[PDB]
């Protein structure tokens, strides 16, 4: 993506002799009029967002109604956009440390691209415009930290809230832009932290139900797999992000029902057997025994092995818990560890 | 070879299996996502009993996930699928931030190793035999942050000052 430039002064003295020798008018002046207006840099005589008057456009017209004259116009149109891809990004530049939000190169993207619908400059079969845009993007996406961390926190807040259309809109931005900050990165977090969120919403406390794992990873496939398939973009039935999702599922379902054993096993039980004969279908690993364990003791010897606690509520507790990993262990090594 | 002499057929097994007799082994290769591809072929010269004499045992190197590797452009896949497992596996340990260096050299903003030493070096004079150095990595025929340099450049000679 290599653009040239061949310097302000050299550009305008192009311009106005290429005006004057074709023209054979004094639309110079006229010509440098348009010139400001098309120019971000002076905010006193460029658009301020402000549609122009007859004279601008009638010039327009003028210059957008023989091989030789061809050739002139066109090396014209390339000074043309020389001299306004040099305007740009020495106003970019000047402002570049002045981005913070998205909201801000929007805006600015508006600003530079106001003039354009009045003046067609740029061909349709060629996406130049879309380059330097996606070049600027880019830079910023590389040198800007602050920029790039309000992006991710910009986006984590809008995939929270359910902004579905606006973070679509930063997805295609930040592809665009393909910055050091891919957004396959952004939409794993995204997902990541939302059916954390969700799992934390939904599965709380709540032990009385049966196959719950799959009534919650249906109903979260319901409410959003479309919308995630749409902002991904990939087919609707890939299978294989679904069994990753479940997967993640019924890992969170672990760690959660690992938090909150305790309670599990001294109060709810035996109202909360099925779940813990549900949670005996996913323990596969000595690490996962070692902690339901280490985190069992360390609740129960925290609450119950208190002196203060009735010694007959305590026992009765004792031997719940006793029962209830029994049924949950059949072998009996955590209960003899328990014991121990 | 199938036992006979017909010419080939693929076979997938799992990593503890016992692959047959070496001598009747033309090719093996191991492919998987992370640790970078390894495929070696038995020619005549030698068998795979001769590789396989000093052990029975092949090590593989770890592909590297490094913040320098991805300076500006990403050229892995980065398979959406995959990447799900490793956030899924890493919250696995981190179940049982900005606690490792790759997000300490993230936040210094020196993820850039040629921005930076660029950067560096335009500091200031600009001399013609550097310049047409410089001008030669805008001009590479194949880099990465190639863009980056180019506006780069671009801000050094006619930005602001």
């Amino acid at each position: 993506q290599i653009t040239p430039t061949r310097d302000l002064k050299v550009i305008t003295d192009e311009l106005q002799t290429l005006s004057s020798y074709i023209f054979h008018t004094n639309i110079v002046d006229d010509l440098n009029s348009l010139l400001t207006w098309m120019s971000p840099n002076d905010a006193k005589s460029n658009h301020q967002l402000r549609p122009p008057s007859l004279r601008i456009k009638n010039i327009i017209k003028v210059l957008f109604p023989g091989n030789t004259n061809k050739e002139l116009q066109l090396q014209l149109f390339s000074t043309l956009k020389e001299f306004y891809i040099f305007q740009v990004r020495y106003h970019f530049f000047l402002h570049f440390n002045n981005i913070n939000y998205l909201k801000d190169i929007q805006r600015w993207e508006n600003y530079y691209e106001f003039p354009l619908r009045y003046v067609p400059i740029f061909d349709v079969n060629v996406n130049d415009w879309a380059l330097e845009l996606n070049s600027l993007r880019h830079y910023l996406l590389n040198r800007n930290i602050k920029f790039k961390n309000n992006l991710r926190t910009r986006l984590d807040k809008l995939i929270m809230d359910d902004d579905f259309d606006l973070a679509d809109n930063l997805i295609q931005w930040l592809k665009s832009a393909n910055g050091s900050l891919s957004s396959t990165e952004l939409i794993v977090n995204a997902l990541y932290s939302k059916i954390n969120k969700f799992c934390e919403d939904n599965m709380s406390r709540v032990w009385n139900k049966r196959f719950m794992i799959m009534e919650t990873f249906n109903k979260f496939i319901n409410q959003y797999w479309s919308q995630f398939s749409k902002l991904v973009g990939c087919p609707e039935d890939d299978h294989e992000l679904t069994t990753t999702v479940f997967n993640c599922f019924e890992s969170n379902f672990l760690r959660i029902r690992t938090n909150e054993i305790f309670d599990i096993c001294v109060l709810a039980y035996p109202d909360s057997k099925v779940t813990l004969l549900e949670l005996r279908k996913i323990m596969k690993d000595f690490k996962d025994y070692t902690n339901i364990v280490t985190t069992f003791l360390s609740d129960f010897k925290k609450y119950i092995l208190n002196p203060s606690v009735t010694t007959v509520d305590a026992l009765l507790r004792y031997v719940k818990t006793i029962k209830a990993f029994l049924v949950l262990d059949p072998t009996g090594r955590c209960l003899h560890s328990i014991t121990t | 070879e199938e036992d006979v002499e017909k010419e080939e057929v693929i076979r997938e097994i799992s990593t503890p299996c016992l692959l047959p007799d070496f001598s009747k082994i033309k090719s093996i290769r191991v492919k998987m996502h992370g640790y970078f591809p390894l495929e070696v072929n038995f020619t005549k010269d030698y068998s795979a009993s001769d590789f396989f004499s000093g052990g029975t045992i092949i090590y593989i190197q770890r592909k590297s996930e490094s913040v320098f590797e991805n300076k500006a452009s990403f050229r892995n896949v980065e398979d959406i699928h995959v990447a799900l497992k490793r956030k899924a596996a890493e919250s696995k340990n981190y179940s049982r931030g900005n606690t490792t260096s790759s997000q300490l050299v993230e936040s210094l903003g020196i993820q850039d190793l040629t921005m930076v030493e660029l950067d560096t070096l335009l500091s200031a004079a600009l001399t013609d035999s550097e310049s047409y150095n410089l001008g030669l990595l805008c001009s590479d025929k194949n880099s990465g942050d190639i863009l980056d340099c180019q506006l780069e450049l671009w801000y050094k000679s006619f930005g602001p000052h």
